[PDB]
């Protein structure tokens, strides 16, 4: 049954990711003053299948000069690892129950980094090895930040335990309890899922798709899906973490439902701030974080530690 | 450097208390408070003795004590205490704190009859 | 088990689509199909040659703050404590030191890229 | 002793001659030194965790940090070292002489 | 050399750390700490040499303990001529050794 | 570099060997040995230029190796013990683990290059506080874990160093090339005597450091880096180089100056123990240590070489930085043979 | 028993011989990448989940530096792999020849080197039977730097605080 | 104080973000030396049992401690019952 | 007009109800109807081992009491 229970947690995010493609294709019509598809399906409803047949059905070709092992790898990896992210994720009921549940996915996403500066070392080309090292200074940014904003939040909390989250939140939200870490969070899981404003690891206007410009076909619409998956999880991550939702054991459906919505709106927010914003420098980017966020970050961690000791409101160990 | 003394098969044999963790878990502050004495007779030999082959009487007292204690729920309060730890069992973490009618209605038995 | 389960599952499934991709379409390939992309014309030199990092300073600035980081990271069970003075004066002399160091660099101009 | 313990030692021990045997670049040898630290790291957790040193468990991660600042000063060195020559060849260290 | 500035300051600095039978969080303790704590008695006060000479029966237990050496050899051997008698047939493990029992709670 | 950049980087250094100097955990021994490197290598290069980077490069290396090893001793001696203590090391392949690592930090042959190399590579005052400072810390660990040193390999490490510092400073003529195999052979007689005396060791570390210190800074006072550099330091200021060639034959051995206790008491306390072989050799090989001090002083004082034509201007000029403690540290490397007996105070 | 620490370790040393032979900064991160997620295995089935995902971690954010640095300074026209060169395929097959010689002489007889005697037996047998209870012993000793280890913790920020000032020296130039 | 009100006026206009991290860091420095609440938070960690509480042999002459957990003697939670 | 994005979202949660009602209904079919244990701990391993133990049938979700000491 754990098989099955693998299978049931996979399949529908896969859909989940194809009906996003086509989700974001027509909200940012709509707010382009345009309609997006609707001429496939009804609604446009078979624009996602259509579009993967055609990737899976189009000829991959490998570059003369690619070194082919970790040219294969990349997408293999990206894939594996937005799939894999997905498994602690009390919803409300985690597949795979873990005692640090976070850490897992903060290693997990540094991981997933290495899948595009591999497929852009591999692809042996400029373009790729420009967005290579965009990719790498976007991730020393984030992830410095993302671990202080995550240790502040779960000090919290009492524990790296998500279910712990969901009981923490039973009563308020975290947005009501430390809003500004919660800004920060969001500023950074957008650049940790290299979303507008910071999509510049494949910046169209300055680089030709960046570092994936050599793939093409099925590889493609692998690092497209695993990019899209870590959206959702990333969304999913934040709703548990900030949005806690109520909890009936006896009828779980219904905190399912809730976090479901709660996903849902914060991946349309992804699609409408990527509708309206430019697109940053990654100099700027990286300026961004460390000399406005890092200080921030550091004085709210601070002052998130001193907190529950002054209060006298520290939460229960387990 | 000689031979490791263990007690037999025969006197290590004792009549087991065969609840579940969700029976031990509903009837466990009542347990604490009425068989205080025989299990902190034993923590005690335990503790001092650094040997389970020197405390093994304290522990087949502290079975006797918990299958009297079980014996005198079972002849006044079945019905509310199966109640109140068929409510505790379902949850996953066992908590006290989603059954607070049965356990009161617990409460309220076991007060009255013992 | 479960996770070395989980793990095998994504990875075949993830091999599974490669292997479909480069098996199920036709193939046509030839030198000018394969060669690298630079906007329709012949790359002038190599992409394996030396590629400046005008932020080298930063990435080692980054795994310090990574060691501390780690070191931040025990926080929420440091907290179920008795000694609740001394556990909090230790955390807060470490963050201290981190605004330190990078008050320091900040000042020091090593934030900025190299020209 | 187990033989986890066998092929953690042997793992510290390939680190150890592969950063005694230069090839060319000083960064291979940096990732060399760097691997060391990982297999002491390692054997040091297997060992307190085996043992039950509910203290030590704080050793590791000390051994981490001190480790990510010699992966630090190697860092800095080979750019100096780079900025230099043009190359992170060892070949070019050898103005000096015994 | 050792200029034993924790002693003659009364601090504590690492001794704290040094064993595994001092003072562990939440009286948590460690694997061999009877063992430890009985070599430490004995070769308390003696110096090293009167410790190596004289506590060794004490040593002996405490590395036997951390390590397992003698039990594992003890164990491999049982394995052994328990593998060379049922490669033959001479030996039928019991049925509680096979998994058809009902173990106690 | 800053001014407090720079006294915070000898802080830091003082204080890693201080740690490690006090320390009774082996975790914070070897925190205190990284931290002293970490502080060093800035100190190395103070001036920058591709030597200094290099010589800095060299020594990061070495060190960094020494502490893998020496952390790798630690590890396996608590598999073994389950003990943090510095104390006699249970186990004989983590004694010889530590035992190379600290040869290696000290420069003990055969680790020796580096010495050399660095010594070239670096400054004046970055090669006096790189020898003194960094002999003094792994000398007081080998100190502290003596009893389970082993006598072969130690005594090995230290009659190649012997023999190795001789023969290099024989070939040299760059002044911090002699300083370092000067190093090399006086580290190699005191881990000679220091599987039987930890006090004779200390002995020679203080007589060795003192006349260290009043070379280095009599160079820096001169601002000579070679032979012939030195060469011109009499058409000048003729009191520097005779007080350098009394230093010299004081760092020779020769009596009744202060280069010669040291020796004297490591022979007598080796005899102690029925050693005569090892001491012959050792009072044999330090003639050609001896040789190449009296080369040197032949250069500097006891002849006049050609001098040039600024040296008139040289001369209108005076010098303006005091060097501090120098008359203290001439009279200490010269005339204390006859305070011998104090090594029971230093006991 | 199952020999999973055992396998894992025989992968940890794997990728230690790959990164080992060295064939280009690139695949010895990768290499160094595996070991230190086959370590990360071992120590959370010896127990320690906080250590190997710190472990994992920490290495990961490390590697991520050295990509940059051997794109910038440790790259050649045609960076070497480990079949493209015949000394870094022959540290390799070394490498791989040594460890499957000890395993097999361990796993036939009980192996003793001539440093250490290993005995060929269970990390299951090697465990202890008791068990804590309502705590991770190793949350509670590692979260003890703060209350324990003021000492440690001194050290170690001063210590950084000094290498962010030597990394910022030692490129000064000039 | 003329000095110190145009700086932080200037600061204000010019790092709203660096004021706002010194000024949270400051009350974070601050603010736990002063509350009254720091001791109850360490009265609720020891209260905690994590372990088991291991009984003392009666000696005769321990009139403090307690014959049964609900006898009177002994450490009482009734101030976190109400908290 | 912009109710034309709903379908799209609306397939994407239906798609998304998936997993965790998926999951909750395979713990309670595998639990005996009853949440799936959480062990975070090795006191609550050891009592679901001494529930398997004592149940009979090898399965911790069994539950026994009174019944079964008398
Ligand atoms: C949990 C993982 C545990 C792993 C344990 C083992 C690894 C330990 C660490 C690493 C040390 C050993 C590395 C392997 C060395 C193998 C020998 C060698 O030199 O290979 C060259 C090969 C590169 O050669 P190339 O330059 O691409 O080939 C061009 C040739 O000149 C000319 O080639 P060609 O043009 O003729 O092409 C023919 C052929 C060439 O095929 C190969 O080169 C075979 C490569 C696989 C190794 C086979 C033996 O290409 C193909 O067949 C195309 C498909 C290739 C994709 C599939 C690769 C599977 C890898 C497994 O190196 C690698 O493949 C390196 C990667 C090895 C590890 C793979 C897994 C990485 C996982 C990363 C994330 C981990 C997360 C968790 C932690
Ligand atoms: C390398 C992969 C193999 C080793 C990984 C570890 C496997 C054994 C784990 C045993 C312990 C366990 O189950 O712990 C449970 C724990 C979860 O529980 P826990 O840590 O909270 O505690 C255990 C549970 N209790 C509390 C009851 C004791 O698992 C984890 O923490 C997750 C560990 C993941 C390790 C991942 C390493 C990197 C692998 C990435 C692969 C990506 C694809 C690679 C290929 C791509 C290209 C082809
Ligand atoms: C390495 C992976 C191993 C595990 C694989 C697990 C299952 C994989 C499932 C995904 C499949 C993906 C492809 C889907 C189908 C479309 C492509 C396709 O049909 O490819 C097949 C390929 C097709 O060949 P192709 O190269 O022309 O492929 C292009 C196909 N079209 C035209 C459709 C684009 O078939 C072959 O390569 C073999 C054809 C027959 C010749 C047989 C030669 C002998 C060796 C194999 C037979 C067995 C020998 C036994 C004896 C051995 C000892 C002597
Ligand atoms: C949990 C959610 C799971 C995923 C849900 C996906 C939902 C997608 C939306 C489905 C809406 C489909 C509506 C039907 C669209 C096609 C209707 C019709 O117009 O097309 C037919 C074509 O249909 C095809 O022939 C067969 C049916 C295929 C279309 C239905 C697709 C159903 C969903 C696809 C699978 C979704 C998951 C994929 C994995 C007619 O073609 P045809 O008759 O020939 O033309 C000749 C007609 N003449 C003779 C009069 C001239
Ligand atoms: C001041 C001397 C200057 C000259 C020497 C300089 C040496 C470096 C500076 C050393 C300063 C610190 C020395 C004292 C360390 C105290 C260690 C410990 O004993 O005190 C702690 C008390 O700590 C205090 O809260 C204050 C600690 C110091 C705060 C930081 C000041 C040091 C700043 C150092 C800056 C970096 C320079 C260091 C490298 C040169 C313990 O409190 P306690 O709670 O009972 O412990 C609980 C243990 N239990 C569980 C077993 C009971
Ligand atoms: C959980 C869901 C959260 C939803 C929130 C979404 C918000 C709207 C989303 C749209 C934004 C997404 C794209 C925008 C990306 C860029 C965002 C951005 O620029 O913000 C950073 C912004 C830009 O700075 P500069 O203009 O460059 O000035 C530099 C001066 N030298 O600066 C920042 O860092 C803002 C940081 C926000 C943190 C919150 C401020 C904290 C307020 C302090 C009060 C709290 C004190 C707590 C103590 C309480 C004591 C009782
Ligand atoms: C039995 C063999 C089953 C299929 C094995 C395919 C391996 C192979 O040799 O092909 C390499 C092939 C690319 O070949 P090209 O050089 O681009 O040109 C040929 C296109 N068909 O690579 C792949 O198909 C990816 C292999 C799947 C990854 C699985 C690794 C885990
Ligand atoms: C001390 C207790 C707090 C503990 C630490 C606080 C948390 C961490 C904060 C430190 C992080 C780093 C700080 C770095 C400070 C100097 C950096 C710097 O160089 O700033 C300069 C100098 O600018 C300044 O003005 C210095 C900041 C002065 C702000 C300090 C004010 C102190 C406030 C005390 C409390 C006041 C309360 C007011 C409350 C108002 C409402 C909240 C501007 O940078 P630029 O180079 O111009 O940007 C790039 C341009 N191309």
């Amino acid at each position: 049954m754990f098989m099955i229970n693998i299978l049931s947690l996979i399949i529908p995010i896969l859909l989940a990711v194809a009906f996003l493609t086509l989700v974001e294709r027509k909200v940012l019509g709509y707010m382009q003053l345009r309609k997006g598809p609707n001429v496939v399906g009804p609604y446009g409803l078979l624009q996602p299948i259509a579009d993967a047949l055609k990737l899976f059905t189009k000829e991959p070709l490998r570059p003369a000069t690619s070194s082919i092992s970790m040219f294969i790898i990349a997408p293999i990896l990206a894939l594996s690892l937005a799939l894999t992210m997905w498994v602690p994720l009390p919803m409300p009921y985690p597949l795979i129950n873990m005692n640090l549940g976070v850490l897992f996915m903060l290693a997990m996403s540094s991981l997933a980094v290495y899948s595009i500066l591999w497929s852009g070392w591999a692809s042996n080309s400029k373009y790729a090895l420009i967005g290579a090292l965009r990719a790498v200074a976007q991730t020393i940014s984030y992830e410095v930040t993302l671990a202080i904003i995550l240790l502040s939040v779960l000090l919290m909390n009492g524990s790296y335990t998500l279910s712990t989250l969901i009981t923490t939140q039973e009563h308020i939200w975290m947005i009501f309890t430390s809003w500004p870490l919660a800004m920060m969070w969001f500023i950074s899981t957008l650049a940790e899922t290299n979303r507008a404003p910071f999509d510049l690891t494949e910046g169209e206007s300055e680089l030709v798709s960046g570092f994936n410009v050599e793939y093409a076909a099925g590889p493609f619409a692998m690092f497209f899906m695993a990019e899209y998956a870590n959206i959702i999880m990333m969304n999913a991550f934040t709703a548990i973490l900030f949005l806690g939702a109520s909890h009936d054991p006896h009828t779980p459906e219904l905190y399912t439902i809730n976090f479901v919505l709660k996903t849902l709106a914060l991946t349309i927010t992804f699609l409408w701030i990527r509708a309206s914003y430019p697109r940053f420098r990654y100099d700027q980017l990286m300026h961004l974080l460390w000399k406005s966020f890092l200080p921030l970050t550091l004085a709210l961690c601070m002052w998130h530690i001193s907190l529950p000791i002054m209060t006298a409101s520290i939460p229960p160990q387990s | 450097p000689g031979i490791v003394e263990l007690p037999t098969l025969e006197d290590l044999k004792v009549q087991e208390v065969k609840v579940s963790s969700s029976v031990l878990k509903a009837a466990a502050h009542h347990y604490g408070a009425q068989c205080d004495k025989p299990n902190k007779e034993f923590m005690l030999c335990r503790w001092e003795e650094k040997d389970p082959r020197r405390c093994l009487e304290e522990g087949k007292l502290v079975n006797q004590c918990a299958l009297d204690f079980f014996r005198q729920i079972k002849r006044h309060c079945a019905e509310p205490f199966t109640e109140y730890w068929t409510c505790i069992d379902y949850s996953g973490l066992q908590l006290f704190r989603h059954c607070r009618k049965q356990q009161a209605k617990f409460d309220e038995c076991v007060l009255d009859k013992l | 088990m479960n996770i070395m389960l989980t793990l095998l599952t994504n990875v075949t499934l993830a091999s599974l689509l490669v292997l479909i991709a480069f098996w199920l379409p036709q193939l046509n390939a030839y030198s000018e199909k394969t060669s690298p992309y630079e906007c329709g014309f012949d790359p002038m030199g190599s992409a394996r040659l030396p590629f400046s990092m005008k932020f080298f300073l930063v990435a080692i600035t980054f795994l310090l703050f990574d060691l501390e980081i780690a070191l931040l990271l025990p926080l929420p069970w440091a907290s179920q404590t008795n000694n609740l003075k001394t556990m909090l004066t230790m955390a807060l002399f470490l963050l201290i030191l981190l605004a330190a160091s990078l008050a320091y660099e900040w000042t020091q101009k090593g934030l900025e890229w190299a020209e | 002793m187990p033989l986890v313990y066998m092929n953690i030692i042997m793992a510290f021990a390939i680190a150890l001659a592969g950063l005694l045997m230069y090839r060319s670049h000083l960064m291979s040898s940096l990732l060399c030194l760097e691997g060391m630290m990982l297999s002491l790291f390692i054997m040091s957790t297997l060992i307190i965790l085996n043992t039950h040193f509910t203290l030590a468990n704080m050793m590791p991660i000390i051994l981490l940090v001190f480790a990510a600042c010699e992966a630090a000063l190697g860092l800095s060195l080979l750019v100096m070292v780079s900025n230099t020559y043009g190359t992170d060849y060892v070949q070019n260290l050898n103005l000096l002489q015994c | 050399p050792f200029f034993d500035v924790q002693k003659r300051l009364g601090l504590d600095l690492d001794r704290w750390m040094t064993i595994q039978s001092a003072e562990q969080p939440h009286k948590i303790p460690g694997r061999c700490h009877a063992f430890e704590k009985e070599w430490i008695e004995c070769a308390h006060g003696i110096g090293g040499i009167r410790a190596e000479k004289e506590c060794k029966i004490e040593f002996d237990d405490f590395v036997e303990c951390l390590l397992r050496q003698k039990t594992m050899k003890r164990l491999s051997a049982i394995k052994r001529q328990r593998d060379k008698l049922i490669k033959e047939g001479k030996y039928t493990p019991p049925p509680h050794h096979l998994g058809k029992e009902d173990p106690r709670p | 570099m800053n001014p407090i950049i720079y006294t915070t980087l000898i802080m830091t250094v003082m204080s890693g060997t201080m740690l490690v100097m006090i320390s009774s955990h082996w975790l914070l021994i070897w925190i205190g040995f990284e931290m002293n490197l970490l502080a060093m290598i800035p100190v190395l290069m103070k001036n920058f230029n591709p030597r200094a980077t290099e010589a800095a490069t060299k020594y990061f290396l070495t060190q960094a190796t020494a502490s893998m090893m020496l952390m790798m001793a630690i590890i396996i001696n608590l598999l073994y013990s389950g003990q943090w203590t510095i104390t006699k090391m249970f186990n004989p392949v983590a004694m010889t683990m530590m035992t190379m690592a600290l040869a290696m930090k000290l420069g003990l042959s055969p680790f020796h290059f580096w010495v050399p190399e660095v010594t070239q590579g670096i400054s004046l005052q970055a090669g006096l506080l790189l020898l003194t400072w960094q002999k003094l810390a792994p000398l007081s660990v080998l100190c502290q874990i003596s009893q389970s040193i082993n006598p072969n390999l130690m005594l090995t490490m230290a009659m190649l160093s012997i023999l190795i510092g001789g023969w290099g400073g024989l070939n040299q003529t760059q002044l911090r090339k002699i300083m370092a195999y000067s190093s090399i052979a006086h580290m190699g007689w005191m881990t000679a005597v220091l599987p039987y005396n930890t006090t004779m060791t200390i002995l020679n570390l203080l007589i060795y450091i003192t006349m260290t210190l009043a070379m280095f800074m009599l160079l820096i006072h001169s601002s000579a880096t070679t032979t012939l550099s030195l060469s011109h330091t009499w058409n000048k200021m003729p009191v520097i180089t005779s007080l350098m060639m009394v230093t010299l034959l004081s760092m020779g051995g020769l009596p009744p100056l202060s280069g010669f206790m040291p020796k004297w008491m490591i022979i007598q306390e080796m005899t102690k123990n029925e050693s005569i072989i090892m001491p012959t050799l050792m009072a044999m090989t330090a003639l050609l240590n001896l040789y190449f001090y009296m080369r040197l002083a032949y250069s500097s004082s006891l002849t006049m070489f050609p001098s040039t034509n600024n040296m008139k201007m040289k001369w209108q000029f005076e010098h303006t930085k005091q060097m501090k403690l120098l008359p203290t540290m001439i009279v200490l490397s010269t005339l204390v043979l006859p305070m011998t007996p104090a090594l029971s105070s230093l006991n | 028993t199952m020999y999973i620490a055992f396998i894992l370790s025989t992968i940890f040393v794997i990728g230690f011989v790959g990164f080992s032979s060295k064939p280009s900064p690139i695949y010895g991160g990768l290499g160094l990448i595996v070991s230190g997620g086959v370590g990360c295995g071992i120590v959370l089935n010896f127990g320690g989940s906080f250590l190997g995902l710190m472990v994992f971690l920490i290495y990961l954010g490390g590697m991520l530096v050295v990509f940059g640095y051997t794109t910038a300074m440790a790259t050649e026209m045609y960076p070497e792999v480990w079949v493209s060169n015949k000394t870094v395929f022959g540290a390799f097959v070394s490498g791989l020849m040594m460890e499957f010689c000890m395993v097999y002489y361990a796993l036939k007889e009980e192996e003793v080197e001539i440093i250490f005697k290993f005995n060929g037996l269970g990390d299951w047998v090697i465990y202890d039977t008791g068990d804590s209870g309502f705590f991770s012993e190793e949350a509670m000793g590692i979260a003890a730097l703060y209350s324990y280890g003021t000492w440690l913790v001194i050290v170690t920020g001063w210590s950084l605080l000094i290498g962010v000032v030597v990394i910022m020296e030692i490129t000064r130039g000039n | 104080a003329g000095r110190i009100a145009s700086f932080l006026k200037n600061a204000w206009a010019k790092e709203p973000v660096l004021v706002a991290s010194f000024a949270i860091g400051g009350l974070a420095i601050i603010l736990p030396s002063l509350s009254p609440y720091t001791n109850y938070a360490i009265r609720i960690n020891r209260a905690t049992p994590y372990n088991y509480p291991v009984p003392l042999r009666d000696d005769g002459n321990m009139p403090d401690v307690p014959s049964h957990p609900q006898d009177p003697q002994g450490p009482s939670l009734e101030w976190l019952k109400n908290l | 007009m912009w109710f034309e994005i709903l379908p799209g979202i609306a397939v994407m949660a239906a798609c998304l109800f998936i997993p965790g009602m998926a999951t909750a209904h395979i713990h309670k079919f595998t639990n005996g109807g009853k949440e799936k244990r959480v062990a975070h701990f090795s006191y609550q391993w050891n009592l679901m081992e001494r529930d398997r133990c004592i149940s009979g049938v090898n399965r911790y979700h069994v539950t026994k009491g009174l019944e079964n000491i008398d």
